RNA sequence: GGACCAAGGAGUCUAACGUCUAUGCGAGUGUUUGGGUGUAAAACCCAUACGCGUAGGUUGGGG
RNA sequence: UGGUUCCUGCCGAA
C-alpha cells in the first residue's frame, strides 16, 4: 500500500521527492508491519532503491547515497537481539529478506546498467557488503545467522555459480571482500597482528569454502572459477590469517 | 566543454544523470582568470575523468 | 529508461502526478526498416502523369 | 488497359452515397432484414451465410404479411425453398428479435 | 570536504595494469640475460 | 492501450511489440564490463611501433 | 610538409583543340604523347588537399561555419562563398581575424575607403 | 566470401563488433566461428526447429550443454516434451519462445550469450538442415 | 562519315517465370476487392473469405 | 545496314 508509493517517490524524477521518500524509509524500516510482509514486498522496495540510486547526480551524493543504503541494513540490528538468544529473531529473519531482495534485484538489474552508470553501484555494491558483514559483526556472528545469510543470501543467489548470475557480479564480490573484512577489523606489523587476532574472531574461514565449492564444480565458468584461484586462494592474507 | 558567454569562460559538464530534462542538463563553472589556476580548476572537475 | 515522466502543466511545471512509461519506448530502433518503409509510404499520395 | 485510379476516389464517393441514402432513410437502416442461409457446395457447406429473403411461409410463421413485411424492412424471396429445420427456427428467432426491437410510426 | 574515491573500475584496471607491467618486466630482464647467452653463443660459433 | 505492452495486450490483432536480438544497447559497456576484462589477453600498443 | 603534385597540367581529350564543339574534360577514347589520366598521379594522403598556403580549405557561409574552424586553425583555411553579400563578408573578416584564421580570399567584394 | 555482414541491420553490427573484440582478444576458435555465420545471408541461415533441437539434446554429454543457434529458432507442435535447457540464440518466434520457457528453460540472446561464455565454454552450436 | 556551331537526340515501361541479397513474421504467411476511420487520392483500424506453403548404425566432421 | 551519351579502380578470355 505505502509500500509501491515509496516506490514510486523514489523512482520519481524530482530530487527532493526522492530524498523525503528515503527519510521515510528511515522510519518506515523500523517498523512491525513491513516487517510482515513478504519478499515481494522487499523486491519492490529494492528496485524503487535502485531508481533512487539511478538519479544520483555528482559523485559525492553519489557516495552519500551509498551510505544511507549501507545505513539501511544498519537499521534491522537491536542491541537487544544479540543479547536474547542465538536463535534467529524476527527482526533477522526480516534483513534476511530484505537483503535476499536486494541481491535479486540488483542481479537482475545489472545487465541494464550503463558503464557511466556503473560505478556508482559498484561504489554501492561495497557500502552493502560492508554494511551486511557489519550487521554480521553486531550480531557477533551468531551461527543461526551466519549459516542462514550463506545460505539464504549468498548460496543462493551470487555464489551459487548459476549461469543465470552474470559473472561480474561474483568477480566484484571476489574484489571487494578482502578489503571488506579489513574495514570491519578497524607501526604496520602491530596492525598486521591485530588484524590477524580480529580475523581469526571471524568465521570467514567457513565462507571461503564457498568460493572453494566454485572452484571446485566444473560446470561453473572457467573464468571465474580461474579468476578466484588466481586471486583470492593467492592472497597472503589468508596465509597471514591461516587460511 | 570550454565555453564563454559574453566576458566569462564557464566549464560545461554534461552527466548521464540527467539524459532527460535538457534545460537541467548543462552545469555550469566560473572558470578563474588566471590561466595556471583554471588549468587547475579543470584538472579538478575532470578529476576520475578521461583523458 | 526512467520509470516514470512527470507531467507538466499548462502553465507549465512539474505536476506532482507521473506517469509510468508505456514500454513502446523501449521498442527497438531499425532506422534501415524506417528508411525502407518511408520510401514506399511517400510513394502513396502520387497522382499519375503521362504524355 | 485500365487502372483504378479511382479506387481511393470512389470509395469515398460511395460512402457519400451511404451518406446521402442515409440521409433520405434516417431512423431507417441502410439495409434490409435479410436470412441467415446456410450455404451449398460441399466445399461450404458448413458454412452459414446471409441469404436473400426469407419465404411466405417462414414470415406467416413470424406471425405477418410479407406485404405488410416489406414495408417494415424484411427482405423476402417467394422462390427459396425452406428445408433445413434449424435454418428455419433460427431464421425465424431472427425475425422475432427484428420484431422486438423496431418502433413503427403510425 | 568528502574525499572524491576512485571509479572501481579504473582500481580493476590499475591491478591489471600493475600485474601485467610486472610480468612484461620480468620477461624483459630475463630476455637481456637470454640474449646476453646468445650473443655469448654465437660469438663462439662464429669462431 | 494502442501499442499494449507485457502487461496490457495490443488493442490490435494478433500484433505483438517486437523483441530485441541484443538486450543490452551499449556494446562498450558489455567489452569493458568485468568479466570480458576478465577473459581477454593484454592488448597492443593501439597503433603499430614500426621496426626496420 | 613537401607537396608533391605529380602533374602540373591538365588532361585533356585527344583531339580537343581540332574542334571547337569538343570539351576539355576527360573523356576515355573507346602515340603516347598525350597524357592520360591514370591511379598513378594520385596525390600523397599527407599532402593531398593541401594550398600554396599549407592549408586545407574549408567553405564558409556565415559566422556559424567560421566558428567550426576554431580549434583547427593552423590545419584550414576559411574560404568565403562565392554568393555572399558584401554587408556578411566585412563581419566574417573581423571574426575571422579575432579568431585567427587565414582566410583564403579577402577583398572579395570590398574596397577600403577612407 | 563475405568479410562483413551484407545486412544493415545495426543491433547485427553491434553483435559483429562484439564478436569480432572477442575473435581477436580470444584464442578459442568459437568466437571466429560465431563471426564466420553472423556474415551469413536468409539462405545461408537457415531456421532451426526446436524438435531439432530437442533431438540434439537426446545426444550424449550435451544436458549440461548450452546451445546456440545463429538464426532463428522456430517452434514445432509435433514435440510434447522438452527439456530444461539454455538456448541462445539471434530470434525467437513467440512459440518456439514460450515452448523454452514453458519447459522452464532460458530464452537467451547472444550478447548474454557471449557474457556466460568468453570463451565458448560448454557449448553447443546447430545449424538448420539446408535444402534449398 | 563528315563546312562549322548551338540545342534536341537513341537499353524505357510492363507482364510472366528464375537466381541472389535485404527486411518482417514463421509452419505459417500475405491490411489496402472491400468496410470502418480521417487533419482526406495520405495515414490509421479490420469482419468473412481467398492465395501459397505446412501437416537406426559405422566412418568422419565445425567446434 | 549505320548509330547508341560521365570518370576511375579491379578482374578479364576465346
Amino acid at each position: 500500500m505505502e509500500t509501491s508509493n515509496f516506490v514510486k517517490q523514489l523512482s520519481s524524477n524530482n530530487r527532493k521527492t526522492r530524498v523525503n521518500a528515503l527519510e521515510a524509509l528511515k522510519k518506515y524500516l523500523t517498523a512491525k508491519q513491513f516487517k510482515e510482509n513478504k519478499q515481494i514486498e522487499f523486491n519492490k522496495l529494492w528496485k524503487g532503491l535502485y531508481y533512487a540510486m539511478w538519479f544520483s547526480d555528482r559523485p559525492r551524493p553519489q557516495q552519500r547515497l551509498a551510505n544511507e543504503l549501507g545505513e539501511l541494513h544498519g537499521l534491522y540490528f537491536d542491541p537487544k537481539d544479540n543479547s536474547t538468544a542465538d536463535e534467529l529473531t524476527t527482526n533477522d529473519k526480516a534483513f534476511i529478506k530484505f537483503s535476499r531482495g536486494f541481491w535479486k534485484v540488483m542481479c537482475f538489474e545489472w545487465f541494464n546498467i550503463d558503464r557511466y552508470r556503473l560505478d556508482k553501484y559498484l561504489l554501492l555494491i561495497r557500502r552493502v557488503l560492508f554494511s551486511q558483514l557489519k550487521y554480521l559483526q553486531s550480531r557477533n556472528w551468531d551461527k543461526k545467522l551466519v549459516d542462514e545469510y550463506i545460505k539464504k543470501v549468498l548460496r543462493w543467489l551470487p555464489l551459487s555459480g548459476s549461469p543465470k548470475v552474470y559473472t561480474g557480479i561474483p568477480i566484484h564480490i571476489v574484489d571487494i571482500l578482502l578489503d571488506e573484512w579489513e574495514r570491519l577489523l578497524k607501526n604496520k606489523e602491530e596492525e598486521m597482528r591485530k588484524i590477524a587476532e580480529s580475523a581469526k574472531k571471524t568465521p570467514l574461514a567457513d565462507v571461503i569454502a564457498i568460493f572453494q565449492d566454485i572452484v571446485a564444480d566444473y560446470n561453473n565458468s572457467k573464468v571465474l572459477r580461474e579468476k578466484i584461484k588466481e586471486d583470492l586462494f593467492s592472497d597472503t592474507r589468508l596465509v597471514s590469517w591461516d587460511i | 566543454t570550454v565555453k564563454c558567454d559574453n566576458g566569462k569562460l564557464y566549464l560545461y559538464m554534461k552527466t548521464p544523470e540527467r539524459a532527460h530534462t535538457p534545460a537541467k542538463l548543462w552545469e555550469r563553472i566560473k572558470l578563474s582568470k588566471n590561466y595556471t589556476k583554471a588549468l587547475q580548476q579543470i584538472d579538478e572537475h575532470l578529476l576520475h575523468w578521461s583523458k | 529508461s526512467r520509470p516514470q515522466v512527470t507531467v507538466h502543466s499548462l502553465t507549465g511545471e512539474a505536476t506532482a502526478n507521473a506517469l509510468p512509461l508505456p514500454a513502446v519506448f523501449s521498442a527497438p530502433i531499425r532506422p534501415d526498416i524506417v528508411h525502407t518503409v518511408f520510401t514506399s509510404v511517400n510513394k502513396n499520395k502520387r497522382q499519375a502523369y503521362a504524355v | 488497359v485500365k487502372v483504378h485510379f479511382d479506387q481511393a476516389g470512389k470509395k469515398v464517393s460511395r460512402r457519400n452515397a451511404r451518406a446521402t441514402r442515409a440521409a433520405k432513410i434516417a431512423p431507417r437502416p441502410l439495409d434490409l432484414l435479410r436470412p441467415v442461409v446456410r450455404a451449398p457446395t460441399v466445399k461450404y457447406n458448413r458454412k452459414v451465410r446471409a441469404g436473400r429473403g426469407f419465404t411466405l411461409a417462414e414470415v406467416k410463421a413470424a406471425g405477418l404479411t410479407a406485404a405488410y413485411a416489406r414495408t417494415i424492412g424484411i427482405a423476402v424471396d417467394h422462390r427459396r425453398q425452406n428445408r433445413n429445420q434449424e435454418i428455419f427456427d433460427a431464421n425465424v428467432q431472427r425475425l422475432k428479435e427484428y420484431q422486438s426491437k423496431i418502433i413503427v410510426f403510425p | 570536504a568528502e574525499k572524491i574515491l576512485t571509479p572501481e573500475s579504473q582500481l580493476k584496471k590499475s591491478k591489471a595494469q600493475q600485474k601485467t607491467a610486472e610480468q612484461v618486466a620480468a620477461e624483459r630482464a630475463a630476455r637481456k640475460a637470454a640474449n646476453k647467452e646468445k650473443r655469448a653463443i654465437i660469438l663462439e660459433r662464429n669462431a | 492501450q494502442v501499442w499494449g505492452s507485457e502487461t496490457v495486450a495490443s488493442s490490435k490483432v494478433g500484433y505483438t511489440l517486437p523483441s530485441h536480438i541484443i538486450s543490452t544497447s551499449d556494446v562498450t559497456r558489455i567489452i569493458n564490463s568485468s568479466e570480458i576484462q576478465s577473459a581477454i589477453r593484454p592488448a597492443g600498443q593501439a597503433t603499430q611501433k614500426r621496426t626496420h | 610538409p613537401k607537396i608533391v603534385k605529380k602533374h602540373t597540367k591538365k588532361f585533356k581529350r585527344h583531339h580537343s583543340d581540332r574542334y571547337h564543339r569538343v570539351a576539355e574534360n576527360w573523356r576515355k577514347q573507346k602515340r603516347g604523347n598525350i597524357s592520360q589520366p591514370k591511379i598513378g598521379y594520385g596525390s600523397n594522403k599527407k599532402t593531398k588537399f593541401l594550398s600554396p598556403s599549407g592549408h586545407k580549405t574549408f567553405l564558409v557561409a556565415n559566422v556559424k561555419d567560421l566558428e567550426t574552424l576554431t580549434m583547427h586553425t593552423k590545419t584550414y583555411a576559411a574560404e568565403i562563398a562565392h554568393n555572399i553579400s558584401a554587408k556578411n563578408r566585412v563581419v566574417i573578416l573581423a571574426r575571422a581575424k579575432a579568431l585567427g584564421i587565414k582566410v583564403t580570399n579577402p577583398k572579395g567584394r570590398l574596397a577600403l575607403e577612407a | 566470401h563475405r568479410t562483413a555482414p551484407k545486412s544493415d541491420n545495426v543491433y547485427l553490427k553491434l553483435l559483429v563488433k562484439l564478436y569480432t573484440f572477442l575473435a581477436r582478444r580470444t584464442d578459442a576458435p568459437f568466437n571466429k566461428v560465431v563471426l564466420k555465420a553472423l556474415f551469413l545471408s536468409k539462405i545461408n541461415r537457415p531456421p532451426v526447429s526446436v524438435s531439432r533441437i530437442a533431438r540434439a539434446l537426446k545426444q550424449e554429454g550435451a544436458a549440461n550443454k548450452t546451445v546456440v543457434v545463429v538464426g532463428t529458432v522456430t517452434d514445432d507442435a509435433r514435440i510434447f516434451e522438452f527439456p530444461k535447457t539454455t538456448v541462445a540464440a539471434l530470434r525467437f518466434t513467440a512459440g518456439a519462445r514460450a515452448k523454452i520457457v514453458k519447459a522452464g528453460g532460458e530464452c537467451i540472446t547472444l550478447d548474454q550469450l557471449a557474457v556466460r561464455a568468453p570463451k565458448g565454454q560448454n557449448t553447443l552450436i546447430l545449424r538448420g538442415p539446408r535444402n534449398s
